[PDB]
């Protein structure tokens, strides 16, 4: 099962989820220095530091501590991470590619502007903030919930981390960035113009092709 | 405004015609071969040419299943139609087929399903649609996924189809065309317009009836031998008015554990409240609500009471249909008949030979018979056969049109190509083979129908004729003279005389006339349940005629019961009354409304007791009399319906020298007479075949037979070996009873 | 092979050869029958089972039930595509002893199928309510 079903994870997704399971695994035996990845900002601020411009946004310390967290956010990825993917993204996954950098950068320049230490939590609900938004009007209904309306899980979702825990900067900065960028990407080049001036290069399309319909050959008109 | 109309179902398929009345296209400045514009529910487009019905109406369109099912709409709604004869031809067409439907066949798509279907048609098609291809043995569906020009574009003789790739997978929002609809049920063409009537409005406009205030029907419990169709019934009317129909299984009910089946009822009803206008099916409801005295355990007695607090709990919230199905309703507890539950009751019962034909050619549609297979032939001979027996013969007879070209295959692939499925066919070869092994489920049941038999069938007796014709029809046709008066129209009626003389066929002659079902009892089933069986028979025998008004009951040899009676001891008297008694009790009941005439027939009047005859029963005396010379020539032509042909016959000649016998003897002397003309032609092709062993194939003339060259004289031999069947004593002993009832 | 013995049916195994693999018995050959039998290996279906050559008196019958079964168990894919209803339920029934149970035996071990037989008195005596 875990071979097959593994590979059955789209490519894209599922070096997500290996880099999101495989560091956990090192911290909780703990065989390398914990205290090595801090991502410190005022040493940003004083030094380039370019030993951990990317190292630390993938560590998590999960244990005694915030475990239950960690299993959760991871959680609603899994099975929403592959949902999202079918919808609307299949034929164009440099698109796809291309914001999950967009968004990275946006938490980490205004995570290295205040003293915030672990974003883990900011890059699940980024993305999946950006999936509410761009997959509104169905409705859900789980067994343990209610009959809520449709168009309504940005902000349910948004009040449930948020009680659990506490950090109200990652919160409030992940929904926004996403709100701004809804609004850049999808609602400002018909709103008022500004079009896409963030076009992927063609080495991305190089790197990875996207879909098209291959016609094939016709057979013949007939009659 | 004159675009909204009504839809109803068609016949001729044609998956783009629809029909409309001659004035509304008048009005509507269109004209023939006008493309259309038709526009419905979820903003869907589909484009169809239009023609003229001789029977449509104004404000009825008609049209087929698959043009209903593209525009997202159904029976009895409406749609807009708008003429928009601009379409430019397409160019370049992308046609794929749906994923559950092409398992296995592979093959080139294009040339056997795709090129017959559009050559010489000109068929306008539009992005998105579905539309169905009745293939060699399938029935394979496909999607147009691409069109150049998008959207609107008609098929032209010079267009290039790419259709290459893989299926698509079926979505969630389409009907599933490859379903039961209204269209695949035959011979139930008068229980389908009850059923549809009483469920179509509780379940198409639910608020209607919260206005109204009045009582919906809550249950409806069909009964019938198994097989003969009831459960599709619940899954067509569910598909079409549009519910969710959930199906509960007796079985599977009875068999969970210990006490929690009754936790599969309380939560099986819980989806049907809370999932829309749902319709509920208990199939099998004898298994799980028997009668009082056979639920011998307390676990069974808590399924039925857990089953009854159930129904009395559906007051009004959403509209839910529960329908049952039933093998006998005798067997049913009696407690689910009170008001409020199951108290609408329908018959389904078995196929007539007018509809076993109809079953036929529904089974058939998909596969291609060949070009000598008389579809009428099996339908006529197949008596027996419940519609569910006739869905097995026609596929034994197609897995012979494979077993006996299995070469061609020869362990072909996991794919079987497609070209060679279009070139099978099934003969009548086959036919009579899946016939010889089929063993017909009905055999022993009451079988309620018209009879065939004509009035030119008998000869003579043409002043009974009138007689019986006097108290049959005229209370019926025209009662208003007899709604005057206070006149009780006769209830039965008593045919005694000489035996083998007609009688059986009178009655049955009468219900053809007047076109009413008709049901026979015999003698020695009337002696099945006199002994030791309770006179519970006798009961639901008379239920079976008032259910089927208007019809002609017929009980035959009455007397049966009293010659029994008649002997050394005769034990059986106070027995023989009891039948006697339940048919007393069961003949007085009768109501004038309903429309049910007894008759019964006898050969010893003087036997019968006299508690029968009385005014108010049957009580009218016909005696039938020996037909006289000129009537007993016309016995004999009643032989020669058949090809008795023999030369110069004369008739007349035969007429004269055949005087004086009964009815029923002359039959037999035909027969007796073309049985030796049958041997003597046997005779003569032995001549003929052992005489061609010494010419070897010496025929320079196609000639095999004689071809039946019926001769006479070999008919006047066979009469001399003729006795008269009439005695002496037993007519004059009718006669003087015919004069002591005379005065 | 399998050879005819006094009172058994004894099968042997052609284990090495030479010249390999093509040698005809001759008239002037050595035969080394000595040594440890080999272990009865998988795959392969004994010779000893029953089979179509084990069955007479039954020459009608059994050719009923083979055409019945021989199509649908042979070709599992082509009734698929044709889509007919295959046979679902054969219902062998005569006295006891008569060799009900070895024509229900001789069809799997021809065809090629994995005979799986239940028992009568064995379901019906487990235990209340877990048979
Ligand atoms: N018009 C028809 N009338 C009766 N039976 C039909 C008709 N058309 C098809 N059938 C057959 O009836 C079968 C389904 O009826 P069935 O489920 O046996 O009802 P029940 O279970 O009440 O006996 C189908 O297999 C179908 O082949
Ligand atoms: N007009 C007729 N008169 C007399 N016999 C007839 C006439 N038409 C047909 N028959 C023959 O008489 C027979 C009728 O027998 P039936 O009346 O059923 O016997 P029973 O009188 O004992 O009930 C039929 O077999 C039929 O061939
Ligand atoms: N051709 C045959 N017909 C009937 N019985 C046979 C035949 N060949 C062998 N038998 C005997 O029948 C036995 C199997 O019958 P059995 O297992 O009793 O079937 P069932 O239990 O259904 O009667 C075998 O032990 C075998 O000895």
């Amino acid at each position: 099962d875990i071979g097959d079903w593994f590979r059955s994870i789209p490519a894209i997704t599922r070096y997500w989820f290996a880099a999101t399971v495989a560091v956990p695994l090192v911290g909780k035996l703990g065989l390398i220095s914990p205290a090595y990845l801090f991502l410190w900002p005022e040493a940003f601020l004083y030094r380039f530091q370019i030993w951990r411009p990317i190292t630390a946004t993938f560590y998590f310390p999960v244990g005694p501590g915030t475990g239950f967290l960690y299993l959760v956010n991871l959680y609603f990825l899994y099975q929403y991470s592959t949902r999202l993917e079918t919808g609307a993204f299949d034929g164009r996954p440099a698109d796809y590619l291309f914001m999950l950098l967009f968004n990275w950068i946006c938490i980490v320049i205004t995570g290295l502007a205040m003293d915030m230490q672990l974003l883990m939590i900011p890059l699940i609900m980024s993305v999946l903030y950006v999936w509410a938004q761009l997959n509104r009007d169905m409705i859900v209904s789980f067994w343990f919930g209610t009959r809520f309306k449709a168009c309504y899980l940005p902000w349910v979702i948004l009040g449930f981390n948020y009680i659990i825990g506490g950090s109200v900067i990652n919160e409030l900065i992940g929904n926004l960035v996403g709100h701004l960028y809804f609004f850049l990407m999808f609602r400002y080049p018909m709103d008022l113009g500004g079009r896409n001036f963030l076009s992927t290069p063609q080495f991305l399309y190089r790197w990875l092709p996207s879909r098209r319909h291959n016609w094939g050959q016709g057979f013949r008109l007939g009659d | 405004r004159p675009n909204r109309l009504i839809v109803d179902e068609a016949i001729n398929e044609d998956n783009s015609v629809v029909s409309l009345s001659q004035p509304k296209m008048d009005e509507l400045q269109l004209f023939r071969g006008d493309t259309v514009l038709l526009k419905g529910k979820k903003r869907r487009e589909a484009v169809c040419i239009v023609l003229s019905d001789d029977t449509c109406s104004d404000e009825k369109i008609r049209m087929n299943r698959v043009v209903r099912n593209n525009l997202r709409v159904r029976l009895g709604d409406v749609i807009s139609i708008q003429p928009c004869p601009d379409v430019k031809y397409g160019k370049r067409i992308h046609v794929l087929p749906i994923d559950d439907t092409v398992e296995g066949i592979t093959g080139n798509l294009f040339e056997v399903y795709l090129k017959p279907y559009f050559l010489e048609a000109y068929r306008p098609i539009r992005k998105g649609d579905i539309f169905l291809v009745r293939g060699g043995m399938r029935a394979v569906e496909f999607k147009v996924v691409e069109t150049d020009p998008s959207p609107y574009c008609i098929v032209a003789p010079d267009t290039v189809i790419h259709c290459e790739g893989e299926p698509i997978k079926r979505e969630d929002e389409e009907e599933s065309l490859n379903e039961v609809g209204y269209d695949d049920i035959g011979g139930c063409r008068k229980q389908l317009a009850q059923i549809k009537e009483m469920v179509e409005l509780p379940l198409r406009h639910p608020a209607l009836f919260k206005a109204i205030g009045v009582k919906p029907p809550r249950g409806i419990l069909l009964y019938g031998p198994p097989g003969t169709g009831k459960t599709l019934i619940a899954r067509a009317v569910a598909n079409e008015t549009g519910a969710f129909f959930f199906l509960i299984n007796g079985p599977e009910i009875m068999s969970k554990l210990a006490g929690e089946s009754e936790s599969n009822l309380r939560k099986a009803f819980e989806e049907a409240e809370k999932n829309a206008p749902a319709i509920i099916f208990i199939d099998e409801l004898d298994a799980i609500a028997p009668k009082r005295e056979k639920t011998h355990g307390e676990v069974e007695r808590r399924i039925v009471s857990q089953l009854l607090t159930l129904m009395d709990g559906l007051k009004q919230r959403a509209h839910v249909i529960v329908m049952a199905a039933t093998n006998r309703p005798n067997s049913i507890d009696p407690a689910l008949r009170r008001f409020g539950r199951f108290d609408r009751e329908v018959d389904i019962g078995i196929p007539d030979a007018t509809g076993r034909l109809e079953i036929l050619q529904i089974h058939t549609k998909n596969m291609k018979l060949a070009d000598d297979v008389d579809l009428e032939q099996v339908a006529n001979e197949t008596h027996g056969h419940v519609g569910a027996d006739l869905a097995a013969l026609c596929s034994e007879a197609a897995l012979q049109a494979i077993r006996k070209k299995m070469d061609l295959i020869d362990l072909e692939d996991e794919t079987i190509d497609a070209e060679v499925m279009n070139s099978l066919a099934v003969t009548m070869d086959d036919f009579r083979w899946a016939l010889s092994q089929s063993n017909p489920s009905a055999l022993r049941e009451t079988v309620v129908e018209v009879p065939q038999v004509t009035w030119e069938d008998i000869g003579g007796l043409e002043d009974v004729k009138r007689e019986l014709q006097e108290l049959v029809q005229y209370p019926v046709e025209h009662p208003d003279k007899f709604l005057k008066f206070g006149m009780t129209p006769s209830k039965g009626v008593l045919f005694y005389g000489p035996p083998g003389c007609g009688k059986t066929l009178l009655a049955k002659a009468i219900a053809n006339e007047c076109q009413a079902n008709f049901i026979s009892i015999k003698g020695p089933e009337l002696l099945t349940m006199w002994f030791g069986e309770s006179e519970a028979n006798v009961r639901e025998i008379f239920d079976k005629a008032r259910q089927a008004a208007p019809c002609v009951l017929f009980f035959d040899e009455l007397d049966s019961i009293a010659k029994a009676r008649g002997g050394n001891i005769g034990d059986g008297g106070g027995a023989a009354d009891r039948v006697i008694n339940q048919i007393l009790t069961e003949m007085d009941g009768m109501s004038t409304k309903k429309n049910v005439f007894i008759i019964g027939a006898t050969n010893r009047p003087d036997i019968i007791d006299p508690a029968i005859l009385r005014p108010g029963r049957l009580d009218q005396l016909i005696y039938i009399p020996l037909p006289d010379e000129k009537s007993r020539v016309a016995i004999l032509k009643a032989n020669l319906r058949k090809s008795p042909v023999a030369k110069d016959v004369d008739l007349e000649f035969l007429a004269k020298m055949t005087n004086g016998f009964s009815g029923a003897d002359l039959t037999e002397i035909c027969q007796r007479a073309c049985k030796l003309a049958i041997r003597e032609s046997i005779e003569s092709e032995i001549r003929r075949e052992r005489e061609r062993q010494t010419n070897p194939s010496a025929m320079e003339v196609e000639e095999d037979d004689p071809v039946p060259e019926i001769r006479r004289d070999h008919f006047e031999e066979a009469m001399r070996f003729a006795r008269r069947s009439v005695s002496d004593n037993d007519i004059r002993k009718y006669e003087m009873f015919a004069q002591t009832l005379q005065q």
